[PDB]
């Protein structure tokens, strides 16, 4: 038997930030600090400056020392993170309920006082290499990073990892810069769970109270199209297609986040053969050997990139590439039953609502949404939003997809990967 | 506001029902939409022979693929269809079937926990698929460095016991268990007293109830027969595993002493004693100012690549210790640190240390319990291992006791001057000689 | 100026390893008195005794 | 845990000071023993022969 739980509150100031804060009676307090700062705010002259200011969140700030910032958060059990999407940074820390007001002053000082000392910037430069190269591993990784830099002239096409070539090279002037510009009260969000929402309001105030930067969700991405291709011999080819879809909260986006669910995503049972997943028994009709398929659903401020994600082996790349377009095709001309909508909109809202069950969760979605759309939508008013999306719609999306000047990324052996135009 | 020691007190607590079969029934209340529901038996590779080693492992493949009211892939098609989560785990002491749900969905996900459950229609052709499938992932597990170790460590520690035994089995295991062998497996381990009903989120515990009364209650009525079925000790060895591979880029090691089982209050202390040593890779951010002396040495003089220090627990035994991933010219080095700690905080622990491990811990346990998934494991989990579920304000009160000398007397007594299990796997000819990490288990200046 | 070494953890430290470094004198002392056969002490020790009556 | 080993073990040995400070005093006591012993070995198989055993010959 659990209490009357309190509602969320909401504030914008005048100088544009915005706060959001849940108590949830909760033992820990979660606090994010979310900045329009990701990677599409870099130009070709500082390329990979986001990633070394990802890594170099405990480097000395205004009192408060590297050495401070380490042991004091750890001193408290604490965590300190930096997540980054090509759109966002976002700044997090977590602690026991009491321990807020000091794991809060090394946030501020991290993200609004950070010095950049010339040696401290300099004895960082080598953890690029590992941790681009750990991220690497993956070579879903590769993929998606050439996806964005074959789909976009501009801004959305940079990586979320330094360029080689940059490694050692990004300064502490690119940095400072970087935050001075970036990291304004207009492009800021102060999130918290399990704190009061008087506290989050007074810190705002007191210590958020900076611009000298930028506006806008940016120079807008341009869409181009192309493909990139990186030969491997991987024994498995891992393949993305790709067309310009619809930017975040438009209507449009939410016909390609259900197109997305008709298609398929992620697994839902463990081992299972994915029966409701029409790309994945498409694909298993004509190929009798290990692979893979999802639907690929990224949306952002000014830009959309959907279509779908294979792993297939070298010599069964073309068909498994071949079988999914043919299935979003089948889509576009119209062959979409009603009960396929409504289960795709049963994992969706289901899968939405699971998102947000966890405080790490909760919070990046409060967070990102309050950057994206200055506001916050409740999980219900998220569900009539799913719900409104009409069959024809998801048709569509589908018949958008398949019209629209492609962006292929693709790793492996590639000696029967087809090219865009043999599609 | 609310302080920590207030927050506690607020979660709600678990409520627990005896069915008449012995099926135990719990659930933690929350506000949320969704629900994590599953069913955890007291089964696992520890209960089986040399002879259907595996044998769980291979139903835990054939779980999902069909029952008598719903064949082929007829449960999938309606797990997927609401848009549900349906997944397994398997480990030497525990198996879990669960449902990550929407809340309305409870009623069906408990009928399909059920069905899966007592009505495992193991179709002979399902079972020939089946063992390809489990050979790969053997195949694959091989290239697992730290699931090998982990195996290794198990099969010296655990020598001539069922603990020495892998959760998946050998590979002749897997191509020659028949459907007796497994329906027999399921007969004798499936059995109400030794499972339970966990749920956690927006449910009233009646309905639980009810839902397991009514799809639960045809299972030990008058099934309660047989040799029911009793563990017995597994034998700690302290010893040596050593898979010499210079091929490999990599050295994996772990090291344990003899940790106890699931009931020991001692474990609280050699919990906060082993977040005090910590863990570390080479994506941690600042790492000459790591408060644990390991991690800090580690990350200075490039030592290692990853540790983590553990305690594995199993019944009224287990693996206490850490373990390990770095380069052939560094084995010696992260063994000689490594031991160093243990036996500095056997015999010179301090306070402030002591109090960064049991702030670490809460963080922890508070940090773990966070989303419907864990908080049901956790239900389930521990009504096999404690019988109750222990709640967050009882740990708080075990992790507060913690002091010093506490620490000193606990590691100490696991220890000091202890014979560890080793296991190693790699390029591993800078491996120290065993009596030299026995050696290494105590001190001659104290 | 050694001002370093003094603090609670310090003072924690000492006392840890106070029954060593007394046990370690307590060696020290009748290793001495072993070695020297140091009669002023052994007199006492009332098995251990090489002069007669 | 009745067993003379494991008291041996658990009160003198498992500290190394202790372990020490039982070999130092258990030195002392051997050093007693095995001269008092050897001696009387050795005088027993030469029965009388020795200035010692000779001695009350000459007087006082």
């Amino acid at each position: 038997v659990p209490p009357h739980p309190q509602d969320l509150e909401f504030t914008r100031l005048p100088n544009g930030l915005v706060i959001a804060s849940l108590e949830n009676y909760a033992p820990a307090s979660r606090i994010g600090l979310f900045i329009k700062a990701g990677s599409r705010y870099e130009n070709s002259n500082n390329l990979g400056t986001s990633h070394l200011l990802r890594l170099a969140s405990s480097l000395t700030t205004k009192g408060a020392s590297s050495f401070k910032i380490t042991r004091g958060i750890e001193a408290v059990g604490g965590k300190l993170s930096v997540t980054s999407t090509r759109e966002n940074m976002a700044y997090t820390v977590e602690c026991l309920r009491d321990d807020v007001d000091i794991l809060m002053e090394f946030l501020l000082n991290v993200t609004t006082a950070p010095e950049f000392r010339r040696w401290e910037v300099a004895a960082l430069q080598p953890q690029l290499r590992i941790d681009k190269a750990v991220a690497l591993q993956n070579p879903q990784a590769h993929v998606i990073e050439n996806l964005h830099a074959a789909a976009y002239r501009n801004a959305l096409a940079n990586s979320l990892y330094c360029p080689d070539y940059r490694i050692g090279k990004v300064t502490p002037v690119e940095l400072h810069d970087y935050v001075q510009n970036h990291f304004t009260s207009a492009r800021m969000a102060l999130i918290g769970l399990g704190v009061s929402h008087p506290v989050l309001k007074q810190v705002a105030e007191q210590f958020l109270n900076i611009r000298g930067g930028l506006g806008l969700s940016g120079a807008k991405a341009k869409y181009h199209g192309g493909e990139i291709r990186e030969q491997n011999g991987d024994s498995l080819v891992h393949a993305a297609l790709v067309a310009e879809s619809a930017a975040i909260g438009s209507a449009e986006a939410n016909a390609f986040s259900v197109l997305q669910h008709v298609l398929g995503a992620g697994p839902h049972v463990k081992r299972g053969s994915n029966a409701t997943s029409s790309l994945y028994q498409a694909v298993a009709k004509g190929v009798h050997q290990p692979f893979d398929v999802s639907a690929f659903n990224a949306s952002y401020s000014d830009s959309g990139l959907f279509g779908f994600y294979t792993i297939s082996q070298a010599a069964s790349a073309g068909d498994v590439i071949k079988a999914a377009y043919n299935q979003v095709k089948t889509i576009a001309q119209g062959n979409l039953s009603n009960p396929d909508v409504q289960a795709a909109k049963n994992k969706l809202k289901a899968g939405y609502l699971m998102s947000v069950e966890s405080s790490e969760g909760f919070l990046d979605e409060v967070g990102s949404q309050a950057l994206a759309a200055g506001s916050y939508t409740p999980p219900s008013t998220v569900l009539q939003q799913i719900d409104a999306v009409a069959d024809a719609d998801v048709i569509n999306a589908a018949k958008k997809f398949v019209s629209g000047r492609k962006s292929m990324a693709a790793s492996g052996n590639l000696g029967h990967t087809p090219f865009i135009d043999e599609l | 506001t609310a302080t920590y020691a207030q927050a506690l007190q607020s979660v709600p607590e678990t409520q627990v029902s005896q069915l008449d079969n012995g099926l135990r029934v719990a659930s933690e209340q929350s506000s949320q939409p969704t629900c994590t529901v599953g069913v955890w038996i007291d089964a696992g590779s520890r209960y089986e022979s040399e002879k259907n080693n595996g044998a769980g492992y291979f139903v835990e493949h054939l779980a999902f693929k069909g029952t008598k009211n719903r064949p082929g892939n007829a449960l999938e098609k309606e797990v997927e269809s609401m848009g549900a989560h349906l997944n397994a785990y398997s480990t030497r002491e525990h198996t879990a079937y669960y449902i990550k749900a929407l809340s309305k969905d409870l009623p069906k996900a408990v009928e399909l926990l059920a069905d899966i459950v007592q009505n495992c229609s193991l179709e002979d052709s399902q079972i020939e698929k089946e063992r390809d499938v489990i050979l790969q992932e053997l195949q694959e597990n091989d290239t697992s460095m730290r699931d090998v170790v982990f195996n290794y460590l198990h099969a010296t520690a655990f020598q001539g016991t069922p603990l020495a035994q892998s959760v998946e089995g050998p590979s002749e295991n897997v191509r020659k268990l028949s459907r007796a062998d497994l329906t027999e497996y399921l007969s004798r381990h499936y059995k109400a007293p030794r499972m339970v009903l966990a749920a956690a989120g927006g449910l009233e515990h009646r309905q639980l109830l009810d839902l397991a009364q009514k799809h639960f209650s045809g299972l030990s009525g008058t099934y309660d027969e047989d040799a029911v079925p009793t563990l017995s000790p597994c034998r700690f060895t302290g010893s040596q595993i050593c898979h010499r591979e210079d091929g490999l880029p990599l050295a994996h090691v772990a090291i344990a002493v003899e940790g106890p089982g699931w009931a020991h209050p001692d474990n609280v202390a050699l919990q906060v004693a082993n977040a005090i040593i910590g863990h570390y890779d080479c994506t941690y951010g600042g790492g000459a100012h790591l408060s644990s002396p390991l991690a800090s040495i580690a990350a200075t003089n490039k030592l290692c690549q990853s540790f983590q220090t553990f305690n594995i627990c199993y019944a009224d035994t287990g693996l206490l210790g850490a373990h390990f991933v770095c380069d052939h010219m560094s084995i010696d080095d992260m063994m000689f640190v490594l031991q160093g700690q243990w036996m500095r905080l056997c015999t010179s622990a301090t306070e402030s240390e002591v109090l960064r491990g049991k702030n670490l811990l809460r963080n922890a346990l508070v940090s773990h319990l966070d989303g419907t998934t864990p908080v049901c494991e956790d239900i389930g989990r521990s009504l096999l291992t404690y019988g109750r579920r222990i709640p967050l304000a009882e740990w708080e009160s075990r992790i507060a006791e913690v002091d010093a000398r506490v620490v000193r007397e606990v590691c100490s007594k696991y220890f000091y001057d202890q014979c560890p299990a080793v296991a190693g796997f790699g390029p591993i000819e800078q491996l120290p000689d065993y009596n030299r990490i026995r050696s290494g288990m105590f001190w001659l200046r104290f | 100026m050694l001002t370093r070494f003094l603090g609670p953890r310090y003072r924690q430290l000492a006392r840890n390893w106070v029954p060593t470094a007394s046990l370690w004198g307590a060696v020290g002392a009748v290793g001495l008195v072993w070695a020297t056969d140091w009669r002023l002490i052994l007199d006492w020790v009332p098995y251990i005794n090489g002069k007669f009556k | 845990a009745p067993t003379l080993t494991a008291r041996l073990y658990s009160l003198l040995f498992r500290r190394t000071s202790t372990f020490a400070l039982t070999i130092v005093v258990g030195a002392l006591f051997f050093e007693r023993a095995f001269d008092q012993g050897a001696d009387a070995i050795y005088e027993h198989i030469n029965e009388g022969k020795l200035w010692k055993h000779i001695k009350h010959k000459y007087e006082n």
